């Protein structure tokens, strides 16, 4: 009846959860057969002088010390609920979340004559709505924002948990630019203010340690239901879709879940545009991520679930899903078969570049494990992740891994040593709040010596 | 074709370069125009490991001339981005196209120069 009308708006909300307004309209309207089939085949455009701001919460872990799971997630909600009622009031595109982060663009789909205007604006909106929250839940958190323009590949990749997203130089440098930001004003560049007239309090923001500055203001629907729920499994998992739908939102603890980050290292020496566009070799950078979600389809990996592509990262969680501790099951295993995976994707970067002429691409894992939080934060949109001291601890341990080289941590390295596989000490790594940190390799004598 | 699997160990042989085997696979019909799932074609993984012999029985064996890989490099464009001068002269014998250009836009005579190779530069130089 008209049911499916109502599972063709519940498609709409989620297509709308995953891609902008004008890509969303493009393709609910089928404009080539193979791109549906495909969704049950897509187009990456590269645009040029286009706004990224990025902001990420500073000193979120004690923030994130000692709550019950649930609060976390609430108050990041209320948070994130603000900045998109600030971004559809400028006009400016949300992209995705990195824990800690959040961060949008302006102008990728259509390029607005005064996007960077709205972008520091949409900024200085964030600032007003942080200090705010702060003054009125009482929580001592403020965000560091950087900003960043230029010209940006932006499309899709991967068919398993896929989002539209950007790629270029100016990714890493915005990324820098807020990780070089300061607390509670923005960092901006010259490829902000160059087209800026000095409307502002600008000031010579540089490191104290090229052209930086800052700013502080001034009977078809079984079709239709195939299509929709496998749509739902894409953006969010099975147990949770499940906890939801009978509720309004979610948030869970589990105190051992290992985390591995695999980041394509030498693909940015390769990148070179020369090329119009450069998006051939993204292409084939989504013949490698699709490759890499196919492998999840093993029957042995399910207990596996790629959290999200960051960038060119690729984030993959395990011990979320099954809730039960099986008496047939030995509860550590999980990990056992995490690592296999991660060989396995090894074996299959290497036939990749077995196909890949005469280059190799490389990648950098890390590992690690522990408590953290599971959770889901869109309402009228979606999206689902996990943080805690796991997630951003793997993080800036991978960032300092050589490719081909699992680097696991200590306490992980301690509980795999005993399940039987073979590792050479890297050394001792300075992390922050932690300080320094014993880090291991798999890789048995891999190299010459 | 009917079981395409001679056109595989054809490939696995093209890159490996294993002259008997290629002789023998031929002689049982491996279409000489098989490729993998990337649009590598066996003169592709010839042009890379340097198996000039078997470049030039392929050719013999009639292979296409132009065979574009997914990324549209014909083995041309291969040895051009590689420096085999011996493949790249046989090749400009056997009718390779001069004027065209990948899906990159760029003509393999650019691969030349981009790696640093005055050889197959001045070799594509001297034709029209």
């Amino acid at each position: 009846g008209k049911d499916l009308e109502v599972e063709k708006a519940l498609k709409e909300r989620m297509i709308h959860s995953v891609m902008p307004r004008i890509i969303a309209d493009d393709l609910m309207k089928q404009g080539d057969e193979e791109s549906e089939n495909s969704v049950k085949p897509f187009k990456m455009q590269q645009i040029e002088e286009v706004s990224i701001l990025f902001a990420d919460i500073v000193g979120f872990t004690k923030m994130s010390a000692n709550k019950s799971a649930h609060a976390l997630v609430g108050l990041l909600n209320d948070l994130f609920g603000r900045f998109d009622r600030l971004c559809e009031e400028t006009k400016c595109e949300k992209i995705s979340t990195l824990g800690d982060c959040y961060y949008c663009v302006a102008g990728c789909p259509e390029p607005r004559a005064d996007h960077a205007y709205c972008c520091i604006e949409m900024g200085l909106g964030m600032i007003r709505a942080i200090e705010q929250f702060c003054q009125e839940k009482k929580e001592m958190v403020n965000m560091r924002v950087g900003v960043h323009t230029g010209t940006v590949l932006c499309g899709i990749l991967g068919m398993r948990r896929f989002k539209f997203d950007v790629w270029s130089n100016d990714v890493n440098l915005a990324n820098l630019m807020e990780q070089l930001g300061v607390a509670g004003k923005v960092h901006i560049s010259e490829a902000t203010a160059k087209y800026l007239d000095d409307r502002y309090e600008m000031e010579d923001g540089k490191v104290t340690e090229l052209k930086t500055y800052l700013i502080a203001g001034q009977t078809k629907i079984q079709s239709m239901r195939d299509q929709a729920d496998w749509l739902l499994r894409n953006i969010i998992p099975y147990h949770v879709a499940e906890q939801l739908k009978v509720s309004q939102t979610y948030s869970k603890n589990h105190d051992s879940g290992g985390v591995i980050f695999a980041s394509i290292v030498n693909f940015s020496e390769f990148y070179e545009e020369n090329y119009e566009g450069g998006k051939e070799c993204y292409r084939v950078l989504n013949e490698l991520i699709g490759d890499f979600d196919e492998l999840l389809s093993k029957p042995d990996y399910s207990s596996i679930e790629k959290i999200k592509t960051i960038g060119a990262t690729y984030m993959a969680a395990s011990g979320l899903n099954a809730t039960q501790c099986r008496d047939g099951s030995h509860p550590q295993e999980h990990l056992q078969i995490l690592f296999e995976f991660a060989k396995e994707m090894m074996r299959v970067v290497d036939d990749f570049n077995n196909n890949m002429l005469w280059f190799n691409f490389k990648l950098r894992v890390g590992f690690n494990h522990g408590p953290l939080t599971a959770g889901v934060i869109g309402t009228t949109k979606l999206l689902y992740d996990i943080w805690g001291d796991t997630v951003n601890i793997a993080s800036r341990m991978d960032t300092t891994g050589v490719e081909c080289r699992i680097q696991v941590s200590e306490e992980s390295y301690r509980v795999l040593s005993k399940m039987g596989y073979e590792f050479d000490y890297r050394g001792t790594v300075n992390v922050k709040g932690k300080g320094q940190m014993k880090t291991y390799l798999y890789p048995k004598c891999t190299d010459s010596g | 074709h009917h079981g395409s699997d001679l056109g595989k160990k054809l490939l696995e042989a093209a890159r490996a370069g294993q002259d008997d085997e290629v002789r023998i696979l031929m002689a049982n019909g491996a279409d000489v125009n098989a490729t993998d799932d990337y649009g590598h074609t066996p003169l592709h993984l010839a042009a890379w490991f340097g198996h000039l012999e078997i470049v030039e029985v392929l050719l013999k064996a009639g292979a296409d001339v132009n065979a574009a890989d997914w990324l549209g490099d014909t083995p041309l464009h291969l040895a051009a981005r590689i420096g085999h001068l011996e493949i790249v002269e046989v090749l400009l014998k056997h009718g390779a196209d001069v004027n065209a250009q990948d899906k990159f836009g760029k003509t393999p005579f650019d691969l030349a120069i981009d790696n640093g190779n005055e050889d197959i530069a001045e070799v594509l130089q001297k034709a029209a």
